[PDB]
Parts: structure tokens; C-alpha cells; sequence
């Protein structure tokens, strides 16, 4: 069905540049005018530009105009925004929208999933991951994920084979500058000889995956 | 801009301007050029002659309310001798007849509409171009609306 | 130009309760509005288009209203899972403006939490960085108080809250307080404790571990 898939987020040095993609699936992608969303880490939306069916208008915010570059490829039913000399305030997430029908004056029918571009003279850092054991009716385990950067880590459990009692924590910004977060899960105080447990994480800015027993 | 001495304007709606139909000529490709002006909204002539005079218009709703609103755009003369005003071309649409989906949804409507004709008109002549519900227009998009003269 | 002004900024009302938010527009914009909802962290989703056009499968208990510049979103009858964000929209017409949001969250009976902690692992250890970890789990409501004891000193400077959304099916949060010293501030101390203070708990509950065990 109607699938929205971003790429091309990730940490940039303030002054420099990045081209965000959104790749459609689903619909004739042809016939619809696109938007760009973003919304900053604890802020609201905000609409940022849109593009008609054929790429002949575009529209950008009363606050970019000259910076980002909404495009459109239509054979690969593709939308592009190149964004340029970036600094903080465009630190956020970024959605990309189909409407509801045809014109950019139109409802945001469908969003993707967002892809967060972080704008920092920083570096990336993988974080370490750290089992939360339990204690010597109800029982607790969890994954401590540690000394990260940028946002987001993602944490699964048993590859997505475990999904409830779980609760990924939001992430904490340390003294350090860097993150750290922890997701828990409340097992039977039971099927513990019976099963062990996996905690799958994924932090795509510095490119590692670490899978982890408890 | 631009070469070729016939008089030109091919004048576009402001968007910002809620309530109205005003024509921006500092845009685009728009024209305004060899003596014609844009004054009281209106396109004014600087010479006798025949003029090719054009307008669009593009109205836009979503589902339909109180049986009837019917959509009009003219382009009026106002002219130097007969003080008056006359239509040189007009046209009237109807969008969603009653309708109503009182059942429930509300669709998308939009209802274009097109002058276009010559004239003879003399120096200083004021050409307007009008609709009655400007509040049903659509400002969202470029080409959309717009309003042209040329001179043959 | 354009301002859209959702108000209220944020409510609480009961699982069942009916649930009203109004967006007003700086200038008319006809019927070209839209309800947004999104979820904690979550990809934002349509639910009325046109003031009050219900987006094919989403739940009637939505409804919308109004033309011109003042809307309203209504949830007839609140849900756990109804907990999120909304957003009105403009389309006339760019800039499509977003209202600032409301924040919506639940009723539910107080619940005290379940205290979990959680020593350091060896591999930290080894590391030359210690980090105890405090639970609290299933909560409700969001105000707790932790305090970090060691030795029964209390021990304030090197600890970080953190709090989930309220859960969508029982409503309630978790919550966790994280010590972190340096290895050998870990063991300057033998007893390690934190206590929570909540209003499910008649009394404060601790629980410690020796390090060691």
C-alpha cells in the first residue's frame, strides 16, 4: 500500500548541506503534489515547502525560500529536498507528505516516517550497550544503551518477537553532550530458565548494530 | 524586457490579498509594457486600436452548502467618451447543483473559466476584469488566474 | 500572515469522556482545514479533512466542525489509544501553517509503580564508569519522587530522570532515575539504594543491593 520511505538524514557540520529523499510506493505518484514537514525535538509541525504534480509551482516557507530546493523525480517516483548552509534552527525531523488531491492546496493524506537531520559541528559516536540484569511475581530486565551520537538509537526485542511489557525510554542528554537511553521489558518470574533474552539495537549515524543477551 | 513595441500586460492575481481580485504586474512572466498601465486595478490603454483582450479565472470549493451560488467573470470597458461601462465579455458557472451531501463527505470542486476576444478601444480606455465571489478563488497555484491585453 | 491558535494547549479527561479542541484562524479559510494526530514519536496521521470529513478508517468517535476561522475537533467518547498530539492546518492558500498543538491525556484510577533496580554490569565496570538504574514501572499519575541513597546517605548531583508517553492501553508511565559515578566513586560505597516516594505508595519504598552479590 501507500508507502513513504525517507533517506538521507544524518549529523552536518553547521554551514554545509544535505539532500533528503522520500521514495513512494503504492500510488501513481505521478498525479499528486508533495510536502516537506519538519518538526524540531520537542517543538510542533511546521510546514517547510510543497511541489505540484508536474514540478511547475513550488512553494517554501517564510523562512527559507533561498536555502532548500524542494524537487521531484517522477520515472522514480522519487521527492528530493536539497537544503543548504543549515544551521540549528533546521535541526528536526522530516517528514515528507502526500496529499489528499492533486493540488499543493490539499490535506497531508499519508506521511512517511520522518528521517532526523541533526545540524552539529559534533561527530557521531556508537554507543555502548549494557544488559540490565535483574534482581537475584513479576520480574524485570532491560537493555541500557550508552554514550551516543546523534539521535535516534532503536531498540528491538528478540528482533520485534517481543513486544509487550516493553518500554523504550526517551533519550537522555548527558553532561557529557552525549545520549543515553534504556528500553525495559517485565517478564513472567517463570520463563526465565526456559528463554534468554535479545535485545537488538541499531544506531544508523555510526553505523552499528549490536545485539545483546540479558 | 521586453523588445517589440505593441502594447502588453499579462497581469496576475495577489494571493496575499484576501477579499479580492487584485492584479500583481511586478511578478513572474508578467507583462506590462509599451504605455500600458496598471492603475485602479484596471488595465489602461495608451492607444486607439484593435486589442486582443484576455482573462482567467479559476474558482475552487469543497462539497456544496445553500442550494445556490453561481460563479461570474467579466471584462468590462470603461471608456474616455461614453463615461460608462459595458460588458465586452462575460460568462456564468454553476458549481455543485444543491447538492448537499448532507449524507456526509465534501469533495474537492473547481470551476475554470475563460474570456478571450478582440476589441477596438481608444487612448486611454480603463479595461476591468471582475468576479462576484472572489472569496472562491484559488490562490494556491501559478497559471491559474490572470488577465491580458495586447495590441495588434 | 495567518495565525492558527488551537486552544487548549494540553487536557486531561476520563476514558469515556467526550474530548473538545477548537482552532482559530487569524484570517477565514472557508472549509480548508485539516486534523492531524500524532502519537509519541510517531509519523503524524490525517483524521478530517475539510473541517469535518472523517479520513476513510479512522473511528467515528472524531468529528469536526465550522467554517471560516473557528473549527473543532471532537472525540465523543475518549480512548486509551486516543492519546496523542493534535494539529489543525490551513490548505487554502501557502503557507499550509500548523496550530501550535494540544496535547491529550487520560483519566485513569492512581496506580503505584513497581520499583526495579538494577546494578552496574562488569563489562561497565571494567570500563571505569558505574551505572545504577532505578525502575519504576506502570505508574499513575506522572508525578513521582526517586532519591538515590548510598549507605543511606542521600546522594544528590549524578542522577537522570527519564519518562515514557502514557502507554495507550493501560495509561500509565514509566519511569527511570539513572546513577552514574566514576568507578572509583562506585566504590568509595558498599550499600546502594533508591528510595521512591509515590501516591499509590502509602509509604516510600526502597530498594538497595549490596555491591557485591
Amino acid at each position: 500500500e501507500v508507502q513513504l520511505v525517507e533517506s538521507g538524514g544524518g549529523l552536518v557540520q553547521p554551514g554545509r548541506s544535505l539532500r533528503l529523499s522520500c521514495a513512494a510506493s503504492g500510488f501513481t505518484f505521478d498525479d499528486y503534489a508533495m510536502h516537506w514537514v519538519r518538526q524540531a525535538p520537542g517543538k510542533g509541525l511546521e510546514w517547510v515547502s510543497a511541489i505540484t504534480w508536474n514540478s511547475g509551482h513550488i512553494d517554501y516557507a517564510d523562512s527559507v525560500e533561498g536555502r532548500f530546493t524542494i524537487s521531484r523525480d517522477n520515472a522514480k517516483n522519487s521527492l528530493y529536498l536539497d537544503m543548504n548552509s543549515l544551521r540549528a534552527e533546521d535541526t528536526a525531523v522530516y517528514y515528507c507528505a502526500k496529499v489528499s488531491y492533486l493540488s499543493t492546496a490539499s490535506s497531508l493524506d499519508y506521511w512517511g516516517q520522518g528521517t532526523l537531520v541533526t545540524v552539529s559541528s559534533a561527530s557521531t559516536k556508537g554507543p555502548s550497550v549494557f544488559p540490565l540484569a535483574p534482581s537475584s511475581g513479576t520480574a524485570a530486565l532491560g537493555c541500557l544503551v550508552k554514550d551516543y551520537f546523534p539521535e535516534p538509537v532503536t531498540v528491538s526485542w528478540n528482533s520485534g518477537a517481543l513486544t509487550s511489557g516493553v518500554h523504550t525510554f526517551p533519550a537522555v542528554l548527558q553532561s557529557s553532550g552525549l545520549y543515553s537511553l534504556s528500553s525495559v521489558v517485565t517478564v513472567p518470574s517463570s520463563s526465565l530458565g526456559t528463554q534468554t533474552y535479545i535485545c537488538n539495537v541499531n544506531h544508523k549515524p555510526s553505523n552499528t548494530k549490536v545485539d545483546k543477551k540479558i | 524586457r521586453t523588445p517589440s513595441d505593441k502594447p502588453v500586460a499579462h497581469v496576475v492575481a495577489n494571493p496575499q490579498a484576501e477579499g479580492q481580485l487584485q492584479w500583481l504586474n511586478d511578478r513572474a512572466n508578467a507583462l506590462l509594457a509599451n504605455g500600458v498601465e496598471l492603475r485602479d486595478n484596471q488595465l489602461v490603454v495608451p492607444s486607439e486600436g484593435l486589442y486582443l483582450i484576455y482573462s482567467q479565472v479559476l474558482f475552487k470549493g469543497q462539497g456544496c452548502p445553500s442550494t445556490h451560488v453561481l460563479l461570474t467573470h467579466t471584462i468590462s470597458r470603461i471608456a474616455v467618451s461614453y463615461q460608462t461601462k459595458v460588458n465586452l465579455l462575460s460568462a456564468i458557472k454553476s458549481p455543485c447543483q444543491r447538492e448537499t451531501p448532507e449524507g456526509a463527505e465534501a469533495k474537492p470542486w473547481y470551476e475554470p473559466i475563460y474570456l478571450g476576444g478582440v476589441f477596438q478601444l481608444e487612448k486611454g480606455d480603463r479595461l476591468s476584469a471582475e468576479i462576484n465571489r472572489p472569496d472562491y478563488l484559488d490562490f494556491a497555484e501559478s497559471g491559474q488566474v490572470y488577465f491580458g491585453i495586447i495590441a495588434l | 500572515d495567518i495565525q492558527m491558535t488551537q486552544s487548549p494547549s494540553s487536557l486531561s479527561a476520563s476514558v469515556g469522556d467526550r474530548v473538545t479542541i477548537t482552532c482559530r484562524a487569524s484570517q477565514g479559510i472557508r472549509n480548508y482545514l485539516a486534523w492531524y494526530q500524532q502519537k509519541p514519536g510517531k509519523a503524524p496521521k490525517l483524521l478530517i479533512y475539510a473541517a469535518s470529513t472523517l479520513q476513510s478508517g479512522v473511528p467515528s468517535r472524531f468529528s469536526g466542525s465550522g467554517s471560516g476561522t473557528d473549527f473543532t475537533l471532537t472525540i465523543s467518547s475518549l480512548q486509551p489509544e486516543d492519546v496523542a498530539t493534535y494539529y489543525c492546518q490551513r490548505y487554502n492558500r501557502a503557507p499550509y501553517t500548523f496550530g501550535q498543538g494540544t496535547k491529550v491525556e487520560i483519566k485513569r484510577t492512581v496506580a503505584a509503580p513497581s520499583v526495579f533496580i538494577f546494578p552496574p554490569s562488569d563489562e561497565q565496570l571494567k570500563s571505569g564508569t558505574a551505572s545504577v538504574v532505578c525502575l519504576l514501572n506502570n505508574f499513575y499519575p506522572r508525578e513521582a519522587k526517586v532519591q538515590w541513597k548510598v549507605d543511606n546517605a542521600l546522594q544528590s548531583g549524578n542522577s537522570q530522570e527519564s519518562v515514557t508517553e502514557q502507554d495507550s492501553k493501560d495509561s500509565t508511565y514509566s519511569l527511570s532515575s539513572t546513577l552514574t559515578l566514576s568507578k572509583a566513586d562506585y566504590e568509595k560505597h558498599k550499600v546502594y539504594a533508591c528510595e521512591v516516594t509515590h501516591q499509590g505508595l502509602s509509604s516510600p519504598v526502597t530498594k538497595s543491593f549490596n555491591r557485591g552479590e
